[PDB]
């Protein structure tokens, strides 16, 4: 019956799924649980230079707030 | 962990794989030729062996010589043969392929396929019907699955 | 990290095209009222691997190629281009983030076209030259529409970035203001992928299709396998472009699985096609291109240029 | 892209089956005739029938006579759809080929439950049919006869109307009338290009005369009406399997005269008379008046005939085969003038042509 | 063997030629390799080697010549040759570029050994390259082709037959240069 | 009486010019060829699990030969000779003499199972139902030579299938 | 770098996997077989389809810029100018369907 | 509910056959886990099976047995193995095992 068809479709969907859940994954995993920064235009990466300055641990993803003022 | 075991569990491996993904050349000659597509056909659906219906010769693992073969054709029978990438297996289907058939005495008529190349099934019949074919088929792939290339290689 | 990712990627997609291989003998199967592969694995499951070892293991093809490095050339390139069109693909977040990806995406396909020519130039043979020469022309003909119709959606989109086309059909899927831009689009991919009906390489028109008539050629699985990596790859591109994923960043798994569906069908649809028709001539495929969709292509992209202006519409650029 | 000259070389199936026959009784040599078109196994069985009932002057019985036109229709639409399909298969529509294969199968099933075999049944011999139907086919062939016209919509729904099934087939291969007669087209080839002509209409035999169907004429004689042709001659096949079913007349199925068709197997354990009828007919067979007839049918592929030579013993001294699709390939290289190569494989469907009819 | 079964038929070939020989296939393959070695410079190496139907028909000759038992043969073909002109035809009629360079046994030794640890058939060995450069014996005291009524067939009609396939797409040829004959 | 296939000249009016346009933009007819063969893949497939099935067949079917015997066990071929003379293909080669016990019967009867067509010209003409065509259709060999069968393979083969061989002639005789 | 290091890592799995498929069939061992510039001629349709192809092709590098030029102040003149350029390429069709570029009947 | 009597059925197969270890033996071995009405038993141990819902073919059939004549046939099994008298049935030469 056509439902037999499923199960070699199943593995191709599970084929098809892996490559996206790991790149979200593995960006989260390297930025501190949070999306990897997407700089396009120079104004984007400036701010990420200056992230990686602020930290004070040389990665642009550590976030510095309030805490950092005084 | 002794060599012979695992050249046994390698020769089950590739047997498996060649037998489960055998592809046709089929040489559609005469009558025969029918009975071939209706094994083919939904009923017995080759296809569901891993035995691909229509297969180009240069990937065919094996020919299947389904009519008469006459005297005008046999050298471009024997060329597709020789062009065939080995393992090459020859399935002769058919009285007319077997041994000339109702055309054994004719002045133009090969007496049997074998005399133009190696035979390895023969189905009888005239025609063979569509599941003694498929008999045939799965025939040769037993045979396949008895072959000992690596267990021989191993002991030379 | 990086290294798992590509990893991660490279080695679904060659699971994904051993499996669409089961799954095109089972649908085209059933719709010709038989089952196709049920024997080999449960519901014929360990087929593609039975086929895998079998192609690996076969003699390799004669006659000798007339040139060495091309021989081999065809089918590095075939595959490492196949394999190059998946990284900047959004699903929902990209391996690679180009601000140009769509371009990228036009740029590594157009190059597509010389594994054909260079396997039809190391074939040995004057009647297989001229089949990939045909072939050739068939693809570069439908690549003008692809990069027409394209550039035609981009001006809803505003940019080249991929991802921009996520946030484009936030609201609306893209199918439904470009309707007729996705049809062309669609046959175009058939066409370039050399997908029934358009699949005259594999065709009974060629002059090397007689089954007696030999040439230098192979090795057909890694042919194969580009192959079917790109027509997938189409299938995703399509589905981005014109069926958008909504995309919560909280749970991209979520986009992920929905946007996995749509691909999966879509490239279902060209299994679908191929049971369905017959197969076009040569030169009537090339009616079909330069004069109908071509024609057609240039006034829905004069429309798209000035529909954004004339509604207050335009997108942003960033 | 043009083809300029198209040449056939034939007789790469060519098994000398004429001068085989000569060496046969005509018992013996009926088993050639399904091996001909063998796509329409009963109706060279038939033709060659009818061609020796002629040189014996005898007639087979009215039973026979029905159940010879019921399965020379069947014959036909196993004909067309193998012509048909086959046709649509080699320019890339594999699809309509599974679904009615699968309608063929169930029709070699009428053929193994009459003769048992699938295909070169033997069934139909000079002087009627080897034995009567068996008990519960009729009921079966109407069920099969009255499904068949939603499988044929089904193929028709694949083809007809799709603009890539006419592109490929209108206009392609267009024959004239006129020379469709002089380059000897018979069938479709003849029909497609208007002429209106049927031997079943025109010169009928066994009992055509009592049946009622219609003859589908083109108006282009290109392959699309040729196609258009043979998927109607398929509606007129069930339309006389209908009137067969509902008409079949009781009685004998073997002419009634010992000196020709074998007597019952009880007869020839009884009678003295008819085992020694049963010995001689199985040696050397029945006597032919010396004569030559040309006995032509309307086959499934065209005119098909035969030439037969009796020098009046049992063996025949000449039999000469027309294949209608000898003469159809003769005009392949007419026909494929001002056309591309793509277009030869559609000319060559759309003459139907069976290598064992045109080689023998 | 003449010990246990004194009545058998030995015969004694050269070097064999034909379609699947180990001969004139094995100098084509050596092109294969950009070297091209040769004890000396392939002097000192007299071959004379013999076609295989003339093998073939001599052994057939042999069953049914009751003179033939007990004997002993030697199947040798009708022209010496030195293995360097052997090779050097070899390459003109296979079409190829052929590029001498001498080399002693020693440095002959080491190739044939790194090849003799492929778990298939070598490529080349320590011993064939020692029985390629043995100089075929003379040995008139035996029998030989004609005796069986077998004509030697010369390697320049045969030759290319065997080496058609190598070639890599006038016919010169040059017929190699033959030892006087004794 | 005869119809013509295709002589419909079509309607140009706004109406049906329009739907003819809208054919070949919108590819309506195409799209019904996918409905059918949608349709299909939603059916039930006609494919029967073979060897575990088996296409059906009738008492009729001319399969392998066979040799058959009297209840008693006495052979039933009396070397008559008419299924060699009838045999189509000259498949069949019998010799004969007195037995030791003076019967009329063969010491060759050997078919060439690659020249026979499977016709049933031989069981036809038999006039003791000794030589038969059985049921059996599975029997390919790996050797040309394995399918010359002398008077022992057949005499085997009536043995074998005797059972079934006796049930089909019950089945069917009234029809001969 | 990553994009150095993905197309670096799939053209070297590529040429990996052609390699092994050139060499792993030798593991057989199969038997020896011993058994095997100029005009084509080329149509020269074959060669027009091609050019076509090209000069479209060039006048759809002029066309790419067509998102980014919509963001400019001067829409009246970028409207203008691009419906230009494709009414051009509309026009290069019309010539060559009109002269009977596009057949493909000798 | 219709799609629940189906995955109902479906579960009913698996003990139709004595569990999941029967279910999978059969899947195995015949690529079919039909459930049918025992019809009989051959000397050899070939069980033969009738459905008269299924469709004209697949109504009646064999399960080989695993050993036949000193021949392992777990996985071998072959259409000759099917002896005379249920050969008859197998075919549908008649109605009655
Ligand atoms: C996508 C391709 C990826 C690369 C190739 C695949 C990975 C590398 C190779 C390992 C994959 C193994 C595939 C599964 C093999 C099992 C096959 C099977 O289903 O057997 C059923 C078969 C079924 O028997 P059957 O075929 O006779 O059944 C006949 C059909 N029926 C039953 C319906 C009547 O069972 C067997 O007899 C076993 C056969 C041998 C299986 C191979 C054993 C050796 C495996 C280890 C090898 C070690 C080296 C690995 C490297
Ligand atoms: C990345 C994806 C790739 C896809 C998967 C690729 C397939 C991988 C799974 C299959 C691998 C099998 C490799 C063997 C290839 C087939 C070889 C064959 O068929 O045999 C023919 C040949 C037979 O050799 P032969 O010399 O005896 O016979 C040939 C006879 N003539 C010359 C006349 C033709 O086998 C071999 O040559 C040996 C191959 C070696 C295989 C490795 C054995 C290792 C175990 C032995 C050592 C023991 C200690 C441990
Ligand atoms: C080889 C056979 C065919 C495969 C070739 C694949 C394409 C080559 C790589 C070019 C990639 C590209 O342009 O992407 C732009 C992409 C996308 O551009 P973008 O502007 O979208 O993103 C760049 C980053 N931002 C936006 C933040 C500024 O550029 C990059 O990702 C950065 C490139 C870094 C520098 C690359 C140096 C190596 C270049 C080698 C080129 C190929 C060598 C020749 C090979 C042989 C002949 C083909
Ligand atoms: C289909 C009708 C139902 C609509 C639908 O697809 O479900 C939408 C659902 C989530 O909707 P989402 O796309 O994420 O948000 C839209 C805002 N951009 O997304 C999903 O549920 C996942 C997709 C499942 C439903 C399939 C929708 C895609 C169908 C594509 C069919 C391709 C047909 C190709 C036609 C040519 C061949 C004939
Ligand atoms: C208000 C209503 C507005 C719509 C009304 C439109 C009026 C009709 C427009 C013209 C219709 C076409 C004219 C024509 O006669 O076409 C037929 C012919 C093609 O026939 P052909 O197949 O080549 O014949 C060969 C023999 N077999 O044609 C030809 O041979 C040549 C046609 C070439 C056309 C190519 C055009 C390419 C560009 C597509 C349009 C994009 C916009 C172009 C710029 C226009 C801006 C206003
Ligand atoms: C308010 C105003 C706004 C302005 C914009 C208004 C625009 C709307 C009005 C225009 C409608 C445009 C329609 C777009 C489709 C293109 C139409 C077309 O070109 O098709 C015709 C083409 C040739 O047709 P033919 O009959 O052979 O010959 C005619 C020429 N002499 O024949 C074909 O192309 C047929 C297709 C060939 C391929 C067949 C195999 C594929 C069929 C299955 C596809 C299923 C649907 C795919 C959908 C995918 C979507 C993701
Ligand atoms: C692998 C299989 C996956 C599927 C899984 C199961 C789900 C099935 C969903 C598929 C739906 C399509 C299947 C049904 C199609 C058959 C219906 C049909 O036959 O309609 C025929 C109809 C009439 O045609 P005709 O007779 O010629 O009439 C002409 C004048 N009235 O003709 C028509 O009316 C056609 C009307 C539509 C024309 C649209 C033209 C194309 C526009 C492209 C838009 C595509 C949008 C969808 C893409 C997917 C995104 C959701
Ligand atoms: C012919 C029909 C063309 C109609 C054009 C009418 C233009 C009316 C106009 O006023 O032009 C400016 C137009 C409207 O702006 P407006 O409100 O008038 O601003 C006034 C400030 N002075 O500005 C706009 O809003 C957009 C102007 C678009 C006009 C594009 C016209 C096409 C130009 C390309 C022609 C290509 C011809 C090439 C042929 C090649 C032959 C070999
Ligand atoms: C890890 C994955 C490794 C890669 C594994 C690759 C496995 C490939 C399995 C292919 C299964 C068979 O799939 C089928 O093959 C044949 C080729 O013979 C194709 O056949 C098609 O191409 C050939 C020419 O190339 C034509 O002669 C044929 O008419 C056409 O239909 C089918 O379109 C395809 O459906
Ligand atoms: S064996 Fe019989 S069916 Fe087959 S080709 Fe010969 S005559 Fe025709
Ligand atoms: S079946 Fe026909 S061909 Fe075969 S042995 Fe009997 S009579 Fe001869
Ligand atoms: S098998 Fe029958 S016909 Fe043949 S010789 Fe014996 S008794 Fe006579």
């Amino acid at each position: 019956m056509w439902f037999e068809v499923l199960p070699g479709i199943a593995v191709m969907g599970v084929c098809l799924f892996i490559p996206g859940m790991a790149t979200a994954r593995i960006h989260r995993f390297s930025n501190g649980g949070k999306e990897k920064r997407v700089a396009h235009y120079p104004y984007q990466w400036y701010l990420m230079e200056r992230d990686r300055r602020v930290s004070g641990v040389n990665r642009s993803y550590v976030s510095k707030g309030l805490e950092n003022i005084d | 962990s002794r060599g012979e075991y695992v050249v046994a569990k390698l020769d089950d491996l590739i047997n498996w794989a060649r037998r489960s993904s055998l592809w046709p050349m089929t040489f559609g000659l005469a009558c025969c030729a029918v009975e071939m597509m209706h094994m083919a056909a939904p009923r017995y659906d080759m296809d569901r062996f891993g035995v691909v219906f229509r297969a180009s010769p240069r990937q065919s693992d094996v020919m299947i010589v389904a009519g008469t073969l006459t005297n005008k054709m046999a050298p471009a029978l024997r060329k597709v043969y020789d062009q065939m990438p080995e393992p090459r297996y020859v399935v002769s289907m058919g009285s007319c392929a077997n041994g000339g058939g109702y055309y054994h005495y004719s002045y133009s008529v090969v007496r049997g396929c074998d005399r133009i190349v190696p035979v390895d099934i023969y189905v009888p019949g005239c025609p063979p019907t569509a599941e003694a074919l498929l008999y045939g088929i799965l025939q040769l792939q037993k045979k396949i699955k008895r072959e000992k290339r690596l267990r021989i290689w191993y002991r030379r | 990290m990086f290294m798992i990712n590509i990893l991660m990627l490279i080695i679904p997609i060659l699971l994904a095209v051993a499996f669409l291989t089961l799954v095109e003998r089972k649908v085209l199967g059933y719709m010709q009222l038989r089952k196709g592969p049920n024997v080999v694995g449960p519901y014929g499951l360990l087929q593609p691997i039975a086929d895998a070892i079998k192609l690996f293991i076969k003699e390799p093809l004669r006659p000798a190629t007339s040139s060495a490095s091309m021989f081999i050339l065809a089918p590095i390139m075939a595959l490492g281009l196949a394999l190059t069109m998946w990284i900047p693909l959004p699903m929902p977040y990209p391996l690679i983030n180009m601000n140009l990806g769509v371009l990228f995406m036009l740029a590594m396909s157009s190059l597509a076209v010389y594994s054909i020519l260079w396997s039809g130039w190391a074939s040995n043979s004057k009647y297989a030259l001229i089949g990939a020469l045909r072939a050739v022309a068939q693809t570069i003909s439908y690549e003008v529409t692809l990069a027409i119709i394209l550039l035609s959606v981009l001006l809803m989109s505003g940019s080249f970035t991929l991802s921009t086309l996520i946030t484009t059909q936030e609201q609306m899927w893209l199918i439904l203001p470009a309707w007729p831009l996705a049809m062309m689009w669609f046959i175009s991919t058939l066409a370039e992928t050399n997908r029934a009906p358009f699949d005259l390489t594999e065709g009974e028109s060629e002059l090397v299709s007689g089954f007696n008539v030999e040439y230098a050629a192979g090795p057909f699985a890694l042919f194969f396998m580009a192959e079917y990596a790109n027509i997938i790859m189409m299938n995703i591109f399509t589905a981005i472009l014109f069926l958008g994923t909504s995309h919560n960043p909280h749970m991209p798994e979520l986009y992920t699985i929905n946007f996995t569906i749509k691909s999966l069908l879509l490239t279902m649809s060209f299994l679908w096609i191929r049971a369905s028709y017959p197969r076009f001539r040569y030169d009537q495929l090339m009616h079909l291109l330069w004069k109908n969709f071509l024609p057609l292509t240039l006034a829905l992209c004069m429309w798209h240029v000035s529909l954004p202006i004339l509604t207050s519409g335009i997108p942003p650029q960033t | 892209e043009m083809v300029r000259k198209c040449d056939p070389h034939i007789g790469l199936l060519h098994r000398g089956t004429e001068k085989l026959i000569e060496y046969k009784t005509y018992l013996q040599a009926l088993p050639y005739f399904d091996r001909l078109d063998y796509v329409s196994m009963m109706c060279n069985e038939q033709a060659y029938s009818l061609a020796v009932e002629k040189l014996l002057n005898i007639r087979p019985p009215p039973r026979a006579q029905w159940i010879r036109v019921l399965f020379g229709e069947i014959t036909r639409l196993l004909n067309h759809i193998m012509a048909v399909t086959t046709h649509a298969l080699d320019i890339g529509a594999m699809t309509p080929f599974f679904w009615m294969f699968e309608e063929r199968e169930k029709m070699f099933e009428f053929y193994e439950r009459v003769s048992g075999a699938r295909m070169h049944a033997a069934y139909v011999r000079p002087g009627g049919v080897h034995q009567d139907l068996p008990l519960g086919l009729m009921d079966d062939i109407y069920e099969f006869s009255k499904n068949f016209s939603l499988r044929i919509d089904e193929l028709e729904e694949m083809l007809t109307n799709n603009r890539i099934w006419r592109n490929r087939t209108v206009d392609i291969g267009i024959v004239t009338a006129e020379d469709a007669l002089n380059y000897g087209f018979s069938g479709v080839m003849l029909r497609g290009s208007g002429i209106q002509w049927d031997l079943r209409k025109t010169q009928p035999y066994d009992v055509y005369d009592q049946v009622e169907f219609d003859v589908p004429i083109g108006s282009r004689g290109d392959c699309y009406d040729r196609y258009l042709c043979r998927v109607e001659e398929m509606r007129q096949s069930i339309r006389i399997i209908s009137q067969c079913l509902n008409k079949m007349p009781p009685g004998e199925i073997k002419v009634d005269d010992a000196k020709v068709s074998p007597p019952k197997r009880a007869e020839m354990k009884t009678s003295m008379e008819s085992l020694i009828h049963h010995f001689k007919l199985y040696t050397e067979g029945y006597q032919v008046p010396p004569g030559a007839t040309y006995t032509a049918i309307e086959a499934p592929k065209g005119e098909f005939g035969v030439y037969l030579v009796s020098d009046g013993s049992s063996r025949p001294y000449r039999c000469k085969i027309k294949a209608p699709g000898f003469a159809h390939l003769a005009g392949l290289d007419k026909m494929s003038k001002g056309h591309m190569l793509a277009d030869v494989v559609a000319i060559i469907g759309t003459q139907d042509i069976v290598f064992g009819e045109v080689d023998r | 063997v003449r010990e246990t079964f004194p009545e058998a038929t030995i015969i004694k070939p050269a070097e064999i030629f034909g379609r699947e020989d180990r001969f004139l296939n094995y100098f084509a393959n050596i092109r294969w390799f950009g070297g091209v070695p040769l004890i000396s410079l392939g002097k000192k190496t007299v071959k004379q080697p013999v076609y295989i139907v003339d093998v073939t028909k001599g052994i057939i000759n042999a069953i049914k010549d009751p003179d033939a038992r007990g004997k002993t043969f030697a199947f040798v073909g009708p022209s010496r040759y030195l293995l360097f002109d052997l090779v050097q035809y070899v390459f003109a009629v296979a079409h190829r570029p052929f590029l001498p360079y001498p080399l002693p046994h020693f440095a002959y030794r080491w190739i044939g050994r790194l090849f003799e640890i492929s778990p298939f058939e070598p490529w080349t060995t320590r011993d064939k390259v020692e029985r390629i450069h043995t100089t075929d014996k003379i040995l008139p005291h035996l029998p030989g082709l004609e005796d069986l009524g077998v004509e030697a067939t010369p390697l320049e009609l045969k030759a290319i037959e065997v080496l058609r396939r190598h070639r890599t797409y006038i016919e010169d040829v040059q017929p190699a240069k033959t030892i006087p004959t004794s | 009486t005869y119809k013509y296939v295709n002589l419909r000249e079509p309607s140009m009016d706004m109406k049906s010019v329009t739907d003819r346009a809208a054919q070949t933009l919108l590819w309506t007819e195409l799209i019904r060829g996918l409905g059918m063969t949608l349709s299909y893949l939603f059916r039930e497939p006609a494919t029967i699990n073979y060897p575990f099935e088996k296409g059906p067949l009738s008492p009729r079917f001319r399969g392998e030969h066979a040799l058959r015997r009297y209840p008693s066990g006495e052979e039933r071929c009396i070397a008559c000779k008419l299924c060699e003379a009838v045999c189509p293909a000259q498949a069949i080669t019998i010799e004969a003499e007195p037995r030791a016990d003076g019967s009329r019967r063969t010491t060759r009867y050997d078919i060439d199972m690659t020249k026979c067509i499977y016709c049933g010209f031989c069981q036809e003409a038999c006039p003791v139902d000794a030589i038969v065509e059985g049921p059996n259709f599975e029997f390919s060999t790996e050797t040309h030579e394995e399918l010359l069968y002398n008077k022992e393979k057949l005499l085997n083969n009536g043995d074998k299938w005797e059972a079934e061989i006796a049930a089909n002639i019950q089945a069917d005789y009234l029809y001969r | 770098m990553n994009l150095m290091l993905a197309l670096l890592t799939n053209f070297t799995l590529a040429t990996l996997l052609v390699i092994i498929a050139f060499w792993l069939p030798q593991l057989n061992v199969y038997s020896e077989k011993t058994s095997p510039s100029a005009r084509l001629p080329f149509s020269m349709k074959f060669f027009l389809v091609a050019i076509t192809f090209l000069l479209f092709d060039l006048e759809i590098a002029l066309l790419l810029p067509l998102p980014w030029a919509s963001q400019t102040a001067n829409l009246n003149t970028m409207l203008t100018m691009a419906l230009f350029l494709i009414i051009l390429l509309a026009v290069s069709l019309a010539y060559e369907w009109t002269q009977k570029g596009l057949e493909w009947t000798e | 509910m219709e799609l629940l009597q189906v995955l109902k059925r479906g579960l009913q197969q698996v003990s139709g056959h004595g569990g999941l270890r029967g279910y999978l033996r059969v899947l195995f071995r015949a690529n079919d886990v039909r459930v049918g009405t025992l019809v009989g038993e051959d000397k050899y141990g070939n069980k033969y099976y009738e459905d008269n819902k299924q469709f004209f073919g697949r109504h009646r059939w064999v399960i080989y047995t695993t050993e036949m004549n000193g021949k392992n046939t777990f996985w071998d099994v072959d259409g000759s193995m099917v002896p005379p008298e249920w050969h008859r049935w197998l075919h549908c030469m008649t109605d009655d095992p």
